[PDB]
């Protein structure tokens, strides 16, 4: 009989399972008692996986990892790393998302503080929209998705095979593309996102499924440790292979966001749930990136010299064109977006690395600017213009923070972090990327993404002179609390992104334990 | 390598008609003439599976994406139309050309990557169809990729939700029924009984046709609001 | 090859037949021109008027469109039980439990969909 | 007939699929289209399959099916609520994102 | 052992399996022709009628007679149609259903010119799917005769055509399951050699209902009837048809009834086995007169279906997908995880636990299965309200 470590699969198989329980609670619960189960049984299984990483984690203080489900599964020191970011993250988004309306003299606050409309499939101002929010309805059906997706996602980075990561691909991907159209205001735009998301992410993935095919034409099997040693071997084809890496590259650059990919990120961000927008902005970068991580420095290293320029090419653009178009952004969401773009050509610098060097600064630097980002979106979410609907207008912005000093400082604290800063975890994690580029050879690079972080710092900076240097304007935005929850998503990820600023070296020892994948 | 000679033909037959079927996807300006074209696209690819030694994987094709592109042409008629021909004039300035020349310049490259393969060895696949190939297909997924399979449950239930969550009207937007509609105040009844029939004249007696008043004007009841008014 | 030029072959008598079939069809018995005899049948009265034809049933909604989607997903997971079956005493008692938790999860599903009013409207 | 014509289709098909996906407005078709390009990686795997001697490629296509069959579910129920709100399912008039 | 058998099958000459081929597709014919006029003369009688009883002897040339008057008659194009597909549709429709046949096992191996063949034109690894998928493409024929008339009527057929799809089609996967559990093969050949010991109808008896009653379903047949559904859509889908392309539909009605008649007979009545008051005879099982017994079975499947029509009204075809959604395919789906559980127990030893899983599950089926058809179609309910107009006093 196959051998099944359910040890190492436990934290997966604990987010999986919550997902489906979770659906249980959707088909036999009572409506009044179907939130208070969901959260409670979402939170609380996601503390279990987080749980269950630690565990794991000290399992494999001994062996370096081991494959699990007779290979197409592997937990080793940066899957495990990527598994802990991604359920920490997790834990920070389903609070985000599990966020109920301040107070209303009705007791129908309906999961809208986060934003999610009622009843999705009402039309947008319809009558039935009105009655379904006045009801105080929710559909709690965003928990047991939410769970799928980071359940894919924890799946991602671990995924040993080409099959098992395209299934990962698209279990993380289809949650997300229902999540993006949910959003409770502006739901057209929601609506616009959900669909260029879901087009876009079918388009790239079928390009990833079709590189798998190319590299297992190749090289003659599925599992990654297997591709590598055919390449390696020279067994394989070596044309086949280059394209299918180029193929598959394309679905994960779409999933990263690299500017030939990028343009569904700017939409998709601003027009998602603000909630699902940043716990997506951190989640799926981390996992896609471990995924790339893992294709790169286990699959077919030995290529380096044919997929290495390409990569160039690539972070170069992500880290102009992803900061430039931001210079002229007058959209919050939407400079963040392009923001994460550029974040996203910084992390591809440290990837292009090709050293373990690279593979700790890049664990390190997606659990930071994970951090970093979703509790950028999280405050975004707070302001309210005075019909409800979130103030992501920058002009709007103006003298915020002189309104409401503790948010100004902890979304300026972000901001920061984002232009990598000094004393931010931002600054830290750029530090580790650019220096594991300089030691692969890519200075370059290292020159081309200090020029991009100068430009980038422009618009970065003048959200803060908006914020604290100019007079608020007469209909300036307000602040909603709206619950202890969304408070705590903040407060935690701002002292993470600061903590990480200034005493790094914690969770830098454990990036560079993980700088070595099994391969 | 070189296939059998009958192996080549079905593949040049099937294989045309697949590349025909795809094209016609494309570029049917009707719908459900795309719908079709899926279908036979579909079909042909699942022949070509079953010639190449693939036969439960031809014939799952056959019966699953038969049930699928059935359903693509329920929602076609759903949503785009019956018979509605569309324009497909490129509305975006330069969008067609720019995307004819991406598309023929990825397959170019993709072909000239692929190159000569099969001239490094094409081993028969009769040795892993010895003993079943289902048992051999069982036999791998049960064991090598278990984890995928499961995770395929997860695919479905994401399916359902979010086609619960997007597209299942709830309470609020039920609609009445017979029995409801039956009842209001008094249903139809009082309100024009049944509404007066469509005029019928000489020459004259579909729906379209309003009916005559006694002063010889048309009887707006008499005609359904949707129908332009005409005949 | 073989095993399939039977059906090859059976295919294309079946093919002849209904392609020869439809051109008897054409070509045997009389034919008649007549504006009326071509037109749409609409239970004797006229047709409405096709110049008018893009106002009305332009597009049919279909009130099972969600049992619709969800047949999509359902008839491609089932396939997976049929290599299981054949399979079924080859693979073991960890193949069968494997299933019985895959099937499971359908079924939990299928209970989600069913309970909250999915199969209801057609 | 040499085997690799067998992965040339398969680019063709894909490409087409692609193509598709650039050219034509309709939600629906541009499902369709994606089904293309997923079967043309099926046809791949398929073709590789045979090439090896083992039966990975076909599971691999097996599951490309399922995927392709739950992302085109899903992006009907997407289409349904667009169509719902906006009474077209044409991809262009979801246009309100830009710049 | 391995099925289809390799030293049974794929070694037919060109001439004898083009001859093989040809025998099927004759008895075909004339099964359809048999059909067409047996059903009219037992619904006679169902009905204290005679049935077809002038046209040539005793009627026997009524069927012919019909299809050669389909012949002579005038083929219309409606203008409006979508021509292509209008004219491809019957096609469309007739060509699966031959070729879903081609895997059907008529008997066992036979001596024919010096050549022992099996007395069927193929058997495939696959052979049961490939019957499915052939008679899946198979509904796209109605489908687009429907679509393609360019009427309300036709339209409205080929929509309740794919609904019945849906309903069905699912519904016969399942039921396909326990079978290739009990024989191990999807190969048609490999399923009759399972029944050997005992036909699956007894063992599976819930899938053999199951499989039934989405047959019933699939050959647009009463009391489904949907696509066509004369008292509610004329004609249904075959409306603007007239001429060979009508009597090609109707063909591949008759067809699919006998190809899932025949698949019946193949999964759960033992194929072409002899029954039990002719299983004792020696030879029974050999020779020819297996075609006798497939024959026999496939036409008491075919009595079935006349009996359903005399029967029974047709349903709403959002009542046929409720059924098929909320019973048959709940109710297969859990009976494979109950055939799965029981046979691996008693693999295991467990037989008392097998058999008392067995029977509570069906118990509680047969429980569930009166619960929904009782209580969730609740033969009670509420009162009503008086209105404007005036009301007299109730008694």
């Amino acid at each position: 009989t196959p051998s099944i470590e359910y040890g190492l699969l436990s934290p997966m198989l604990i987010v999986f399972g919550v997902a489906i329980a979770g659906v249980l609670i959707e088909a036999l619960a009572p409506r009044q008692s179907r939130y208070p189960l969901q959260v409670t049984l979402a939170l609380g299984g996601l503390i279990a996986t987080v749980v269950a990483v630690v565990f794991v984690a000290r399992g494999l203080s001994g062996t370096p990892g081991r494959p699990a489900v007779l290979g197409a599964v592997v937990l080793d020191a940066p899957a495990v790393f990527l598994q802990g970011t991604i359920a920490l993250v997790g834990i920070l988004g389903i609070m985000l998302i599990a966020e109920r309306q301040k107070a209303t003299v009705s007791a129908g606050e309906a999961r809208g503080l986060e934003d999610f409309t009622p009843q999705a499939s009402a039309v947008a101002g319809s009558v039935a929209e009105q009655l379904a929010t006045k009801t105080g309805v929710m559909q709690t059906e965003v928990f047991p998705l939410t769970m799928f997706a980071i359940g894919g996602m924890l799946l991602f980075p671990a995924a040993d095979d080409l099959l098992t990561m395209f299934v990962a691909l698209e279990v993380l991907s289809l949650p997300l593309y229902l999540l993006c159209g949910l959003a409770r205001r502006r739901r057209l735009l929601s609506q616009e996102a959900a669909l260029k998301y879901f087009l876009l992410g079918a388009f790239s993935s079928a390009f990833f499924i079709y590189g798998a095919a190319m590299l297992y034409g190749s090289a003659g099997t599925l599992d990654l440790s297997g591709i590598a040693e055919s390449v390696a071997a020279g067994s394989g084809n070596t044309s086949l292979a280059l394209l299918g890496v180029a193929l598959l590259l394309v679905g994960v650059l779409f999933k990263v966001g690299a500017v030939p990919f990028h343009s569904w990120i700017p939409d998709v961000y601003q027009g998602a749930p603000t909630s699902i927008t940043a716990f997506m902005a951190a989640a799926t970068k981390i996992a896609a990136f471990g995924a790339m991580l893992r294709i790169f420095y286990v699959a077919v290293p030995a290529l380096r010299d044919d997929w290495r320029p390409v990569l160039w090419a690539i972070a170069i653009l992500t880290m102009v064109v992803g900061t430039v178009t931001a210079v002229t952004q007058t959209d919050v969401k939407r400079m963040l977006a392009y923001s994460a773009v550029a974040h996203s050509g910084f992390i591809l610098t440290g990837v292009i690395a090709a050293n373990p060097a690279g593979v700790s600064s890049t664990l390190f630097y997606l659990f930071a600017y994970g951090f970093s980002t979703l509790g950028a979106f999280a405050v975004v979410g707070l302001i309210r213009n005075a019909a409800g609907d979130e103030e992501t207008s920058m002009a709007q912005w103006a003298g915020l923070g002189r309104r409401y000093p503790i948010v100004g400082v902890v979304f300026s604290l972000f901001l920061l972090a984002f232009a990598g800063i000094p004393l931010t975890s931002g600054f830290v994690s750029k530090f580790a990327v650019f220096k594991a580029a300089g030691e692969g050879g890519a200075i370059p690079l290292v020159i081309i993404g200090v020029i991009a972080s100068a430009v980038a710092a422009y618009f970065y900076v003048r959200v803060i002179v908006l914020m604290f240097f100019t007079e608020p304007p007469d209909d300036a935005p307000e602040l909603v609390v709206p619950s202890g929850l969304s408070t705590a998503v903040v407060t935690v990820t701002a002292a993470v992104t600061f903590a990480l600023g200034a005493l790094p070296q914690p969770l830098l020892d454990l990036a560079n334990s993980a700088e070595t994948f099994l391969h | 390598a070189r296939t059998s000679t009958s192996e080549a033909v079905v593949f040049w037959v099937v294989g045309t008609v697949a590349l025909v079927g795809a094209i016609g996807v494309v570029a049917a300006r009707k719908a459900v003439y795309s719908a079709v074209f899926l279908a036979c696209t579909m079909i042909s690819l699942a022949v070509l599976y079953i010639a190449q030694d693939a036969p439960f994987l031809g014939v799952v094709q056959i019966v699953v994406y038969t049930g699928a592109v059935m359903m693509l042409f329920l929602f076609v008629l759903m949503l785009i139309g019956v018979d509605l021909t569309e324009s497909l004039v490129e509305t975006i300035k330069g969008h067609r050309i720019a995307a004819l020349i991406a598309g023929a310049g990825f397959g170019i490259l993709v072909i000239a990557g692929i190159g000569n393969v099969s001239v490094a060895g094409f081993s028969g696949l009769a040795a892993a169809n010895s003993g079943g190939n289902v048992e051999g297909l069982a036999a791998l997924i049960f064991t090598r990729y278990l984890w995928a399979f499961e995770l395929t449950s997860a695919l479905l239930i994401t399916a359902a939700l979010g086609a619960m969550v997007l597209a299942h009207r709830e309470r609020f937007e039920r609609r009445k029924t017979q029995r409801e509609l039956a009842i209001e105040r008094f249903q139809t009844g009082g309100h024009p009984t049944p509404l007066p029939n469509p005029g019928v004249y000489a020459r004259h007696n579909s729906v379209d046709v309003p009916a005559r008043l006694p002063d010889g004007s048309e009887s707006p009841l008499s005609v359904s609001t949707i129908l332009p008014h005409r005949t | 090859m073989a095993l399939y030029t039977p059906i090859l072959i059976l295919g294309a008598i079946a093919a002849v037949f209904a392609v020869v079939s439809v051109g008897i069809a054409l070509v045997i018995g009389p034919r008649r021109f007549n504006r009326s005899k071509l037109e749409a049948y609409e239970c004797g009265i006229d047709p409405l008027p096709p110049v008018a034809a893009g106002l009305t049933g332009q597009r049919i909604p279909i009130r099972y469109y969600l049992i619709a989607m969800l047949f999509i997903v359902f008839d491609i997971e089932i396939v997976f039980l049929y290599p299981w079956a054949v399979a079924f005493d080859s693979l073991g008692l960890f193949a069968v439990i494997e299933m019985l938790l895959f099937m499971l999860t359908v079924f939990v599903a299928y209970a989600y969909v069913w309970r909250r009013g999915g199969l209801n409207w057609d | 007939m040499n085997p690799d014509n067998y992965l040339y289709l398969s680019a063709l098909l894909f490409t087409i699929g692609a193509a598709g996906v650039l050219l034509r407005r309709n939600a629906i078709v541009m499902f369709m289209c994606v089904e293309l390009m997923l079967n043309a990686a099926n046809l791949a795997f398929v073709n590789f399959s045979r090439m090896h001697g083992q039966l990975d490629g076909q599971v691999v296509a097996f599951f490309t099916m399922v995927v392709a069959a739950c992302e085109v579910v899903v992006g009907l129920a997407i289409i349904m609520a667009i169509f719902r709100t906006r009474r077209s399912a044409s991809v262009d008039d979801a246009n309100l994102l830009k710049h | 052992m391995t099925h289809p058998d390799p030293t049974l099958f794929g070694h037919d000459p060109w001439w004898l399996m083009l001859a093989k081929a040809v025998a099927i597709f004759v008895f075909l014919l004339l099964t359809v022709l048999s059909a067409i006029l047996i059903e009219r003369k037992l619904l006679g009688r169902m009905q204290m009628r005679f049935g077809p009883n002038r046209v040539g002897p005793a009627g026997l040339l009524q069927s012919l007679a019909d299809g050669i008057k389909l012949a002579l008659k005038e083929g219309l194009v409606p203008a409006g149609v979508d021509k292509p597909i209008y004219l491809l549709a019957p096609v469309i429709s007739v060509i699966p259903a031959f070729v879903a046949f081609s895997v059907i096992p008529l008997g066992g191996a036979v001596s024919v010119f010096g050549h022992r063949t099996p007395l069927q034109l193929t058997d495939l690894p696959v052979a049961v799917l490939f019957i499915l998928a052939a008679t899946s493409i198979g509904v796209y024929g109605i489908v687009l005769a429907g679509w393609a008339s360019g009427s309300t009527y036709p339209l409205l057929g080929g929509l309740r055509s794919s609904a019945q799809v849906v309903s069905y089609e699912i519904a016969m996967g399942l039921s396909f399951v326990a079978v290739f559990l009990y024989a191990g093969t999807m190969s048609t050949s490999g399923i009759v050699a399972a029944q050997d010991r005992t036909w699956f109808v007894f063992l599976l008896l819930p899938s053999f209902l199951v499989y039934v009653v989405s047959m019933v379903g699939e050959t647009n047949r009463a009391p489904f009837d949907l696509p066509e559904a004369e008292g509610e859509l004329v004609g249904g889908f075959h409306t603007e048809y007239s001429s060979l392309k009508f009597a090609m539909f109707m063909l591949a009605e008759y067809v699919n009834m006998t190809t899932v008649s025949a698949l019946a007979t193949t999964m759960f009545l033992g194929g072409w086995h002899a029954p039990f008051p002719f299983n004792l005879i020696d030879g029974a099982n050999s020779g020819w007169w297996p075609l006798l017994w497939f024959t026999a079975k496939v036409w008491t499947f075919m009595f079935l279906y006349f009996w359903l029509r005399a029967t029974l009204p047709r349903l709403r075809y959002d009542q046929f997908m409720a059924l098929g959604w909320k019973v048959l395919i709940p109710v297969s789906l859990l009976w494979i995880m109950v055939v799965a559980i029981t046979r691996s127990l008693r693999q295991h030893g467990e037989g008392t636990w097998a058999a008392w899983l067995l029977t509570a599950a069906v118990v509680v089926v047969v429980a569930l299965i009166w619960g929904l058809a009782t209580s969730l179609r609740r033969r009670t309910v509420q009162p009503p309200p008086p209105q404007s107009t005036g009301a007299y006093p109730v008694p």
